[PDB]
């Protein structure tokens, strides 16, 4: 058996703040994938999050 | 992101331990229900239902014991 | 002190829902609006009527 | 709607195995009854009825055996 | 509203799994009562009554097991 | 006029308004089963309903007690 | 990807033990059905059916005994 | 007024008022059959009657026990 | 060696007491699975498995009694 | 306050996987790509397809 894989992910957070004023930005999201054999109804997912 | 405590960690170890049993028991029960008398379905289901019973017992008793070990220490701060 | 309560209401429901299944050659199964596996004698339909 | 279990699937295996016997016996009966005392008829009838008896007995005994295998497995669920 | 619990949802599986057995049994008995000496009918009824017996056993045993799994967990809140 | 309800009352009420109809389903089941005890269709249903009722009542009580003891422990420290 | 407990292993030991019996029984019945009146076929089926019945029993009784042990050990954590 | 009866009493009595006359029918058939033990029409009757009576008394006692346990579990938590 | 407590010593006394049962019980199973219908094999396995059952239950109960003695003494240091 | 969300995704899978094991004459067991050999008696390999 021989196998190869390639992956690439680019993320941009953008925040507006005043001078000298502290600020925060916080987010998370979930992405799902449909498992095979849809009669065998199931999902897989993962959550990505950044602060 | 959400908050999870020490007892949640202890509990979760079991869930991630028994990888698929939660789905196995459901599908084995539907396959049995389709033909309520087939020796291979009965023999499979008896196993999976037993493994499930033991899993839920060991999980809940462990979490109980840890709760008491903590309460016994907190009491002494007073 | 006077307290008064008045109420009126009118309701109507009417029509049908259909579902069913067919087996051909015992080799291809076809089913119509069924969320479940089928017993493959086929040629089996239901019309649920409400009025 | 024509639901069938595993015991049904076994019984029908005999009924669809002995292709025609149920009609063959019914024919031989009427032939013999129409003109009894014919050795040619009697000889055939004996054979057909004799093996029809075995067919029915074998079928019913097989089904009972299976039934008690399943009941014994179900008893261990508790 | 037809409020149903977990045990209710379990039990209902078997009722929908045995699509028609409930009616089939009653009909087989209805006809056999009119002619008890037809073996073609006795053989049918033996199978349907066996299927019925096994179905009602498996159903009530499974419900009983899940009751104990729940009660065991509830007990540990204290 | 209407009852004052505390907090524990709210907790109990969550269960009472959770099982919308079980309280009466159980009674109807019993009435017909007692009318014709030898029917396995009646029996198979009543077994389920009675078990659900048992679990419901048990969980409700155990929960209330836990909240009682948390409150009691906080109140003790006022002194 | 499967997941198997200890009771799963114990059970599967019998399945991998009896290499082919589950097919052997089905084919012996298959040919017998075609000729229920043959002694050699009856004599073969009588054996296979028995081997199978004993196999299924010993399986389910062992799995129960193990479940009963574990359930008694876990009880002592609390 | 009437002899005091609780919840369990009022549950048990439900069965008795459910099987309106079975308690008599059983003794009736028993006497008729004892009159002529070798009569198939009597035997086939008494088999049914006695089976019904057995199932009834059994299911009654089990249900009363379950409703005792549900209460005791609650009472224990008062303290 | 790793750290071992007094309860560990007590536990291990049993394991080292039953020198070989731990494996005898497995070999017996591997053999019996080969021919589930040999009474000479069954008569042996019944014994080994009964012994194993009693061994594990005595072990756990003993451990618990010593845990509750120690806990009762530690309580009074305050 | 305007809040906007946009999302697009493409997913594709194609091809076949081969695995299996065959008993040869009561002489040798041979198996391909089984991670712990189920060692079925007799023979049959299986090709699993999705698209």
């Amino acid at each position: 058996l021989e196998e190869k894989k390639q992956a690439t992910v680019v993320s941009r957070p953008v925040l507006l703040t005043q001078e000298n004023v502290p600020a925060i930005f916080d987010n998370n999201r979930t992405f799902y994938t449909k498992l095979i054999g849809e009669r065998n109804v199931a999902l897989e997912h993962v959550t990505y999050g950044t602060m | 992101t959400p908050w999870s405590g020490y007892l949640d960690d202890v509990s979760a170890k079991f869930d991630t331990g028994v990888d698929n049993l939660q789905t196995q028991v459901t599908e084995a029960l539907d396959k049995l229900a389709a033909k309520p008398s087939d020796p291979a379905l009965l023999a499979a289901y008896q196993s999976k239902l037993s493994e499930y019973n033991l899993y839920r017992n060991a999980q809940s008793n462990t979490v109980k014991v840890f709760k008491d070990i903590d309460a016994a220490i907190i009491q002494n701060f007073r | 002190l006077w307290i008064v309560d008045l109420n009126k209401s009118d309701l109507e429901r009417l029509g049908t829902s259909w579902s069913g299944s067919i087996t051909i050659g015992d080799k291809l199964g076809v089913s119509l609006n069924q969320s479940s596996i089928s017993t493959l004698d086929g040629s089996r339909f239901i019309a649920a009527v409400n009025a």
